[PDB]
């Protein structure tokens, strides 16, 4: 009948009401019932709590057939409305290494290839060197290695082919299916520069000890205004340090270093000597048999 | 076993008392959780003498078969020195 | 596909860890014998699949002599030949060598 | 419309303005002060005097 208020009002009183955690099968279907009423009145809070709920119950608990069905959308449809991308690798990386019924030998490969575009979107993380590992990512489809191969690319950006890229080749990018499904062409594309920017910025501050201003702008293909504004917030963000001058034109991304700093990397390298010359000790005893032989 | 309930019969109304206490928070402690309520821990016994309020802990001990214990009264009243707030 | 590994070869007889060197078994011999017949004929999809147990189990268990490396370096260096993958197939020429 | 917390955002002008002002000075030192009366929209001698105040 086209009524979303009403049937959410009578399952709401419900929803806490429902059970002690006796049955099994049976509690996974209204836990999840009004996750479903919430996303369609408008609202992602009020599922928010209950998959907070469901989750902890089911951690040590086995997943049947009748239970995995729903937690391949309600589980990233929230994060699909807060817009935090650590939070949605997190849940497409858990269902991998399950019983992995509906997950297909065929079918489910290529979903890979958007968990690994994924972590692009997401500031870095520590999940991105565990995919490189994988012998599923290397085989098959090769848009699987295509993402792989730019993971190698986040120290070496140049950005010389990023903008190519973007302006050319887009198969996860502004066209989802088997992930998000797609929403519009500014939706993905709104984080997408902002972090291809983040590539940069992030290899400078531990690379180039300064650059000139007019060299940003051939790089990040910014201008004067844009430049700055992408570099004073990952400043305020705790990310990179950088001392912009403007009188010179220039941007110092050297952090300074104190005088205990300086002394103290200059007592590891004392003792970094003393391994060496340790090493080499014993490898004059190791190596003379060959001599006296 | 020798007293069962069915020789405590007749106190079928206040028998029901105890399962609520006894037997109803052992069987199943998660009632208590989903109203909210606390689990009953004393219970008090009181009457005219011969009503079968000491049969109420024979009939109890053959039937649950959980590990009790008789404390009478004038049992932990021994004395050396503080010797009756040990015991407890 | 009539011997296979731990069907008509084992009865009696003790691991002598393959085929590698002199005398051996048929266990691990004819795993690896398979992981290169696929991949010299077929295609390098199927050729992975039965390679990533053999090189588990060399990882798992091995030996004194490198009579079994060589030979499973003989697998890997076919492997990355047919590959557009230059690097790799660089520093598996180099254990396969030594 | 209420005069009684009409006093508190009369303080919060100055407070904000030096709050503002945390967002200019995000890239250390080294900022040119005419580009900090464009973005906050003050004139030359007012942003220099609460630049001497902080």
């Amino acid at each position: 009948e086209g009524k979303i208020d009403e049937a959410a009002d009578i399952l709401c009183e419900l929803q806490v009401e429902t059970y002690g955690s006796m049955e099994m099968s049976e509690k996974i279907q209204f836990i999840l019932e009004q996750m479903e009423l919430s996303i369609l009145k408008g609202d992602y809070s009020q599922a928010t709590v209950l998959s907070r709920k469901i989750l902890k119950k089911t951690f040590k608990n086995p997943k049947y057939e009748s239970l995995k069905l729903e937690y391949y959308n309600l589980l990233v449809k929230i994060s699909l409305h807060k817009r935090e991308y650590l939070e949605v690798a997190q849940y497409l990386q858990e269902i991998y290494q399950t019983d992995a019924i509906k997950s297909d030998e065929a079918k489910w490969k290529p979903v890979l290839s958007h968990i690994v575009y994924f972590l692009v979107l997401s500031p870095y993380g520590n999940l991105q060197n565990d995919l490189i590992h994988k012998i599923q990512n290397d085989n098959n489809l090769k848009k699987l290695e295509s993402q792989e191969s730019l993971v190698k690319l986040f120290t070496t950006n140049e950005l010389m082919r990023w903008p190519i890229v973007q302006k050319t080749y887009e198969p996860v990018l502004n066209e989802d299916d088997l992930a998000f499904g797609g929403e519009a062409n500014k939706h993905h594309w709104e984080d997408l520069q902002k972090r291809v920017i983040e590539h940069n910025l992030r290899v400078i501050s531990e690379y180039y000890s300064r650059i000139t201003l007019l060299r940003l702008n051939e790089l990040l293909d910014l201008t004067e205004s844009q430049t700055e504004t992408y570099i004073s917030d990952l400043v305020n963000q705790g990310i990179i340090y950088a001392k912009v001058n403007r009188p010179a034109k220039i941007v110092n991304f050297e952090k300074p270093k104190n005088s205990s700093q300086l002394l103290n990397e200059w007592s590891h390298n004392v003792d970094e000597l003393l391994e060496h010359i340790e090493t080499i000790g014993h490898l004059i005893t190791k190596e003379e048999i060959m001599h006296g032989l | 076993g020798e007293i069962t309930f069915d020789g405590i019969g007749g106190l079928t109304e206040q028998i029901r008392e105890l399962r609520e206490v006894i037997e109803l928070p052992l069987k199943n402690p998660e009632i208590f959780q989903r109203v909210g309520i606390k689990p009953p821990k004393g219970v008090l016994l009181y009457g005219p003498p011969g009503t079968g309020k000491t049969l109420l802990a024979k009939a109890v001990a053959a039937t649950i078969g959980a590990n009790f214990i008789f404390s009478p009264a004038s049992g932990i009243v021994d004395k050396y020195i503080g010797e009756s707030a040990r015991i407890i | 596909d009539d011997l296979k590994a731990q069907f008509q070869e084992l009865d009696s007889k003790k691991q002598r860890n393959n085929g590698s060197k002199d005398h051996g078994d048929g266990i691990l011999l004819i795993d690896s014998e398979i992981a290169r017949t696929y991949l010299l004929k077929n295609d390098l999809v199927k050729a992975r699949d039965l390679l990533d147990d053999l090189e588990k189990t060399l990882d798992k268990k091995d030996s004194i002599p490198l009579r079994i490396t060589n030979s499973f370096y003989s697998t890997n260096s076919q492997y990355f030949k047919f590959k557009n993958d230059f690097n790799s197939f660089y520093y598996t020429s180099l254990l396969y060598l030594s | 419309g209420d005069e009684l917390t009409r006093s508190h955002f009369n303080a919060l002008y100055d407070t904000l303005l030096e709050s503002n002002l945390c967002k200019i000075i995000e890239p250390f030192e080294c900022v040119e002060i005419s580009h900090i009366s464009k973005i906050i929209g003050l004139d030359t001698q007012q942003v220099e005097g609460k630049l001497s105040q902080m």
